[PDB]
RNA sequence: AAGAGGGCGUGAAACCGUUAAGAGGUAAACGGGUGGGGUCCGCGCAGUCCGCCCGGAGGAUUCAACCCGGCGGCGCGGUCC
RNA sequence: AACACGGACCAAGGAGUCUAACACGUGCGCGAGUCGGGGGCUCGCACGAAAGCCGCCGUGGCGCAAUGAAGGUGAAGGCCGGCGCGCUCGCCGGCCGAGGUGGGAUCCCGAGGCAGUCCGCCGAGGGCGCACCACCGGCCCGUCUCGCCCGCCGCGCCGGGGA
RNA sequence: UGCGAGUGCCUAGUGGGCCACUUUUGGUAAGCAGAACUGGCGCUGCGGGAUGAACCGAACGCCGGGUUAAGGCGCCCGAUG
RNA sequence: GCCGGCAGUCGGCAGAGCGAGAAAGAGAGUGGCGCGGACGCUACGCCGCGACGAGUAGGAGGGCCGCUGCGGUGAGCCUUG
């Protein structure tokens, strides 16, 4: 129901508490600026899977 | 000053209310011992004696 | 009980619960109702309307004994007499119609507020209301004045 | 000691410490409950004990010595709630208890 | 840090009655157990209403009880009140009643028993109906106090009917500039 | 009754003693001496007490009568137990369970009678 | 009136006499220690001499 | 009892004198963290007992079950008086 | 921290109290009633300059009725049948008897299910509806406008009534 | 998309503010005077900018482990020895 | 904060449970040897989860914090202090 966004998705996200992810192991590139100019804010459309393993 | 409110007046029904509860608490010997009185040898707590 | 007062919890606090910038001075706004028209006008306007100015005529030696007129309504009318009076009514095939003396108890004018149970009566009062009569006359009673 | 007629009973229970003489018609709350505590061991005579229902009466009778007084109404009658909670008509309506402890 | 407004974190509902009496707390003790054991929501309202203040549970007049118990459907039905039962002098006939309250006035008590009624207490209510089945819960006028007539919109404000705080009612103490069209203005 | 008088004694009794972060109650017939509703020797209709014998050998066990209250001279009855320290506990055990006599103080009365028997014996070598 | 027992009258040397008195309804009155506490802590202020 | 000696019931702190110990060129003093040195404490220095069972070594005027007397609890005795 | 002020040190003393007026909240008693102020009566006052009691138990204060400057007035209508013009008006007898709408904690009935009865429990749906809020109505007093009707001990610069 | 909502009483203190991204008035300009939004200091400690109102990160019950933001890694001074 | 849980210690007058995905009962009927079971519950008490914890002026609550005196109370202490 999460991965394939079905027609009962709204209460599934409501059931899960917001994730208490830990601090990124290895450090971030730059917190202040967008991902386009070498920062880490903004749309991480593909490279978020690299960062998820550092949070968790 | 001398004119502080030394005296307090209580309603007559309230003054008559506590005396009904005070007399009714003279029975129920768990109350009497909780005050500290030695009652263990008294034959009966409502001690009524003659007019002699 | 001074031990339950707010002053015991304020021991230690420098300002003693009365502000640090504006200290608790003697009389900042003025003593009493100072400035009814000036600098306290808003409080007197939006909380005590009609405080200022004269109205009406002056009656110099006004005695409350002339204007004494206590009122009683028809809803609290059978309480003036005992319970055995009204149960001995609508009975005996006579129409007993007991007399309730309003002046005897200490009321003068009789008003028409309330609903009167269906029992003809005789009421003795110094004053009456128009709506008072039509409830008693509608029930079937009669009003008798007295001085 | 609560006495009804003064005939020397005050004269007797006078030097023996701790005994305070209370007239039946002049009973005092400051001696019937010293220190704000209701417990007090009392001594009554035959005339004193029969005047208690003539001073206050029962719930279905007037005081008969005070003008307008009757005993106050009880807020609740069955004060012992150990028998109310153990009454079969209440246990019938109760649900099953949840006494299993559920830790982290 | 977490951005949470903590000003409404503590709910301001009542937990324990402020009275130090022992008969009310025994009634609270009785109805504390019934609220968290039974599935009846009637016992929760009674437990909630047993925590109120004296100005919060207003007296219920006898005639309002007669008016509210003559409704169709509620015949052979008991009335449970959390406040006190007071006599009304402007009602003549009283039917057979079944009333449960903490306190009933002596004048109202003799009137109900004379008509063949039945006055119960809340401890006998649990023995009769522990779940409160077949009960009607009533209350007195909450806004009937003289205090609430000084509340709401302030006086000296257009289309406001609040009673002002006046030491004594006279011709020259009020109804002047601020109330008269002849004297300045009116609202 | 029982619940009515507990709310009065619970805070203003002469036997109440708090004294630096505990609470105790020193009335007679109160085993474990706690200021608790269950452990109270006066407010109950049925009362179980364990107290050492007058001669220093044995335990006198005190029962409430339940037949007549307000008569404390005849309300309590004392029986002396002096046995071989195993039937001493077995006798008191049978006074509670077999008689259906207010059974929540079954084991706690055995606990008190057990500690008394080590008071009435040689203690130090 | 609730269930009221019979209270005997004792003689001057123990030995409860045959005269028995029904317990008065005052002993069955409700017990409210706060009212007794409220009455006691206000009536006791009436015998207080002023100091200034 | 002058360790109560004529402004003499006890005799605090600021301050000063003397003795014991310790330290001392970034004024002195402080918080966190340790280390060292002291005065005393645990009257410590072959290290806690509590119940059941097993073995052999010893002693009671003793265990279960019965008889009498007393006390107590319960009794829907379906419905004793 | 200040080149802003006070502060050499130590001990003791040292500052939101009391009365009255109130408003709100809370606890208790009584309750359309409440209160005993003041006074008087019991026992001389130890405690007691306390307590108890009153056709003084209500004189009186507050509240139960308000609106008008005042003379003054003062809090309910509806249904049914008949008498005159169906004239939504005047006069005679019974009934409901303190409105309605919406939201309303609770409680009642409750299809069904946990061969066949009773004790509960849940239950789609339907209700009389506590308190309280909003609205529409209704009633009282002051005032404005439009008009007619009724009554008499004194027929009027009378009194009352309607929308 | 997320959050349990509505409502009634009293009520202290405040009524000298300041700074900053951006817009902007007078003034040559000002750590000058005066406006708008937002955020801070006031009321707030902590890491960093050597030092510090307002700058960046980040807001705080007492601790252990791990990992970071902003900053940094020749020595002072933890880390490119 | 939890519609928080605990009156169920219901014991040869007994059968020891209601953490378990699914609206309701370990419910009554009628035809075909050995006497045994740890704690508890000052229900103003005990116990279980989840979230949070800064702070000036200011407000509220708890003090088994403290001083003085009064009514009770501790068969309270004290010239062996």
């Amino acid at each position: 129901e999460i991965y394939t966004v079905g027609k009962r998705f709204k209460e599934a996200n409501n059931f899960l508490w917001p994730f208490k992810l830990s601090s990124p192991r290895g450090g971030m590139k730059k917190k202040t600026t967008h991902f386009v100019e070498g920062e880490d804010a903004g749309n991480r459309e593909d490279q978020i899977n690299r960062l998820i393993r550092r949070m968790n | 000053k001398t004119w502080r409110r030394w005296h307090r007046r209580v309603n007559t029904t309230q003054k008559r209310y506590a005396i009904c509860s005070a007399l009714a608490a003279s029975a129920l010997p768990a109350l009497v011992m909780s005050k500290g009185h030695r009652i263990e040898e008294v034959p009966e707590l409502p001690l009524v004696v003659e007019d002699k | 009980p001074s031990r339950l007062r707010k002053t015991r919890k304020l021991r230690g606090h420098v300002s003693h619960g009365h502000g640090r910038i504006g200290k608790h001075r003697k009389h900042p706004g003025g003593r009493g109702n100072a400035g009814g028209m000036h600098h306290h006008r808003i409080n007197f306007d939006k909380y005590h309307p009609g405080y200022f100015g004269k109205v009406g005529m002056r009656h110099y030696h006004l005695k409350r004994n002339q204007s004494f007129c206590p009122t009683v309504n028809l809803d609290k009318l059978w309480t003036l007499v005992s319970e055995q009076t009204r149960v001995n009514a609508a009975k005996n095939k006579t129409g007993a119609a007991p007399i309730i003396d309003v002046v005897r108890s200490g009321y003068y004018k009789v008003l028409g507020k309330g609903k009167l149970p269906k029992q003809p009566v005789i009421v003795k009062a110094k004053f009456f209301s128009r709506r008072a009569e039509e409830k008693i006359k509608g029930v079937g009673g009669a009003c008798v004045l007295v001085a | 000691v609560i006495y009804n007629e003064d005939n020397g009973i005050v004269k007797a229970f006078r030097n023996i410490p701790g005994i305070t003489l209370l007239n039946v018609t002049k009973l005092n709350i400051l001696k019937l409950a010293p220190g704000g505590h209701v417990g007090r061991f009392c001594i009554w005579t035959e005339s004193a004990f029969r005047k208690l229902d003539d001073l206050y009466g029962t719930w279905r009778k007037a005081a008969s010595l005070k003008s307008n007084y009757n005993l106050p109404m009880h807020k609740m009658l069955n004060t012992d709630l150990s028998r109310i909670l153990k009454s079969p008509e209440i246990q019938r309506a109760l649900r099953a208890p949840r006494k299993k402890i559920h830790r982290r | 840090g977490v951005d949470i407004r903590h000003n409404k974190d503590r709910k301001v509902r009542r937990k324990e009655p402020k009275s130090q009496d022992i008969y009310l707390r025994l009634l609270v003790k009785l109805y504390r157990f019934l609220a968290r054991r039974t599935n009846s929501t009637f016992n929760q309202v009674v437990l909630k209403r047993l925590f109120m203040s004296r100005t919060n549970r207003p007296p219920l007049s006898l005639s309002r009880m007669i008016r509210k118990m003559k409704l169709p459907g509620r015949e052979g039905k008991t009335a449970v009140v959390v406040g006190t039962i007071t006599d009304d002098v402007r009602v003549q006939e009283v039917p057979k009643l079944k009333v449960c309250a903490l306190r009933v006035s002596s004048r109202a008590r003799s009137r109900i028993l004379k008509a063949g009624g039945k006055i119960l207490t809340f401890d006998q209510l649990a023995l009769d109906s522990p779940k409160g089945c077949g009960t009607v819960l009533l209350s007195g006028p909450r806004k009937g106090r003289e205090v609430y007539r000084h509340f709401g919109k302030a006086p000296g404000t257009p289309h406001s009917h609040t009673k002002p705080y006046v030491r004594s009612k006279g011709r020259k103490f009020e109804r002047a500039r601020g109330r008269r069209a002849s004297r300045g203005y009116k609202n | 009754s029982a619940h009515l008088q507990w709310m009065v004694v619970r805070n203003c009794s002469s036997f109440l003693i708090k004294r630096n972060k505990q609470t105790y109650s020193t009335e007679p017939n109160n085993l474990k001496a706690r200021n608790s509703f269950r452990y109270n020797g006066l407010i109950h209709r049925k009362t179980v007490g364990v107290e050492p014998a007058a001669d220093g050998k044995g335990v006198v066990v005190v029962m409430k009568r339940r037949s007549g209250q307000r008569k404390p001279a005849t309300s309590y009855v004392r029986t002396t137990i002096n046995k071989n320290a195993r039937a001493t506990l077995s006798s008191i055990r049978h006074m509670i369970r077999k008689n259906k006599y207010h059974p929540d103080l079954r084991m706690a009365a055995i606990r008190r009678a057990s500690a008394i028997l080590r008071s009435q014996k040689p203690v130090m070598v | 009136a609730c269930a009221r027992p019979l209270i005997s009258v004792y003689s001057e040397k123990g030995e409860s006499s045959g005269k028995n008195v029904t317990l008065p309804a005052v002993f069955k009155a409700p017990i409210r220690p706060d009212i007794v506490n409220f009455v006691h802590t206000n009536l006791r202020k009436n015998n207080r001499q002023p100091y200034a």
